[PDB]
């Protein structure tokens, strides 16, 4: 298919995006498209724990209602994560 | 889990066959597609936030002011003209533009683009056709039904729901297709006699098309028609 | 209807006397004894509003007389623990809704 | 005033809405086929028998 593998190529090519990284449910790197490897390795380990911890937050308040999309916003950067059961998509977009 | 065991009524589907294949595109397919699509839009949203904050409530005595916000285009598709545009009657965000060729002497293929206000970068749906698409329309009741008219007066019908993206229906010479082009095409709001699709050609015959199972039934409504030659 | 009609606030209200076991390091026969005592114990001293101290006063004393002298039992809505225990001395069963019961013998 | 700012942005568009989510093709053209399963026939008869 062109459709997932093209959209993922499109959001990378898109201006003011550092890189898109797919995390496996077992905290593993399927695709990692950042500049420096330290950042990509760091993002691969650190962020999927925040999303699991942030999933337990929304879950406690209402255990029917599951996480569909998490967006953190830092001083310099934004961090946006779209979690699913099979895979999790992560991006880092610099604020305009 | 114990409640589902207690009450086995409508057992949970989505069986774990997945995609698999080890390497070279593993899954990357249907729950994950949603997450990819949502991510794209939300990445755009952050870069266009300045324009999106304006779009909703900028709020722009006998004076008017018009503000252009976004332009949706494609560099491959700069040759073709916009011709007809239409909005989906169900969804006020999703609109469809139908790119075709004017000026007669120059004639190329036409691609129908369904741009969502959600994602302004590229279309939500593409549809390659044989000639330039002149007229496009949406059926007021079911917005999936898409009415298409293009050169050689061929009448096309599409469903947005269908994934394959080929035409659901087509008009042929055996189904009495009008010659030359089809400038305008509209849906009949009435759904008592299946689905009535209306078309006009430059040949000058107002044609009523009815949707049937693997066939299109044409009916000549009126003829346009003086010391001249042919039909008006 | 069935699972779709059932919401969390309906599921909890529909059924209070349900029972669900997560872990079970203790032997098959000794669980049957304890499970009956803790369920009957909590419901007794549930009172108008659930006294979590009162529940674990009753369970502590019962499980001291029944088995061994140094038996430790804690209940709660939600918590994290690591607890060194003897072999086949530990049961973890949560009651319906928002009640997590850890019982062990130190 | 910092949260009011974030409410406004999300209220502009739903952004998670899927156009024609769930509902299938519905009416789809089905061509009328006739699959010949099996032929019967007589073997080495004097002339043919209708």
């Amino acid at each position: 298919m062109s459709e997932v593998e093209d959209t993922l190529n499109r959001i990378k090519t898109h201006k003011t995006v550092l890189g898109y990284l797919i995390v496996n449910s077992e905290g593993g790197v399927v695709r990692g498209a950042f500049k420096d490897e330290e950042e990509s390795k760091n993002i691969a380990n650190s962020i999927p724990l925040l999303t699991k911890k942030a999933r337990s937050v929304v879950r406690d308040l209402d255990p029917t209602n599951d996480l569909v999309f998490l967006r953190i916003q830092t001083k310099l950067n934004e961090i946006m994560v779209a979690p699913d059961d099979e895979f999790s998509l992560i991006v880092i977009q610099t604020k305009g | 889990a114990e409640i589902m065991k207690d009450h086995q009524i409508e057992n949970k589907k989505k069986k774990e066959v997945d995609q698999d294949k080890k390497q070279d595109q593993s899954m990357y397919s249907t729950s994950f597609k949603r997450c990819c699509k949502i991510m794209e839009r939300m990445v755009v949203q952050n870069d266009q936030e300045d324009k999106y904050h304006d779009y909703r409530y900028y709020w722009s005595k006998n004076e008017g002011h018009l503000l252009p916000i976004w332009r949706f285009s494609n560099e491959k598709q700069r040759k073709k003209n916009v011709t007809s545009i239409c909005w989906n009657p169900l969804y006020p965000d999703l609109f469809a533009v139908s790119l075709g060729s004017y000026d007669f002497t120059k004639q190329r293929m036409g691609l129908i683009c369904l741009y969502s206000l959600k994602n302004t970068t590229h279309p939500e749906y593409a549809f390659n056709c044989e000639a330039g698409v002149m007229c496009l329309d949406f059926h007021p009741k079911s917005a999936a039904l898409l009415a298409v008219g293009l050169y050689d007066g061929t009448v096309l019908v599409y469903d947005i729901r269908n994934k394959h993206k080929k035409p659901i229906y087509q008009s042929t010479v055996r189904n009495q297709k009008h010659t030359d082009p089809v400038w305008q095409v509209k849906w009949n709001p009435d759904t008592s006699k299946n689905y009535n699709f209306y078309s006009i050609s430059s040949d000058g015959r107002v044609m009523n098309w009815i949707l049937m199972k693997n066939k299109l039934e044409p009916e000549e409504v009126i003829l346009l028609r003086s010391t001249l030659i042919g039909l008006a | 209807k069935a699972v779709t009609d059932m919401d969390i606030n309906e599921l909890r209200k529909l059924m209070i006397g349900k029972a669900i076991i997560n872990s079970s390091d203790m032997q098959g026969d000794l669980l049957q004894e304890a499970q009956d005592v803790i369920q009957s114990g909590i419901e007794n001293n549930s009172a108008p509003v659930l006294n979590i101290e009162a529940a674990c006063k009753y369970i502590k004393e019962n499980l001291d007389k029944k088995f061994g002298p140094t038996w430790q039992c804690i209940i709660g809505e939600g918590y994290a623990y690591d607890v060194t225990v003897q072999n086949n001395t530990l049961l973890f069963m949560f009651y319906n809704g928002n009640l997590a019961v850890l019982i062990f013998k130190s | 005033e910092g949260v009011e700012k974030c409410i406004y942005q999300n209220n502009q568009i739903d952004l998670l809405e899927e156009y024609f989510e769930g509902e299938t093709s519905e009416h789809v053209v089905e061509n009328l086929s006739s699959k010949t399963l099996m032929l019967f026939k007589d073997e080495k008869e004097i002339c043919k028998r209708s």
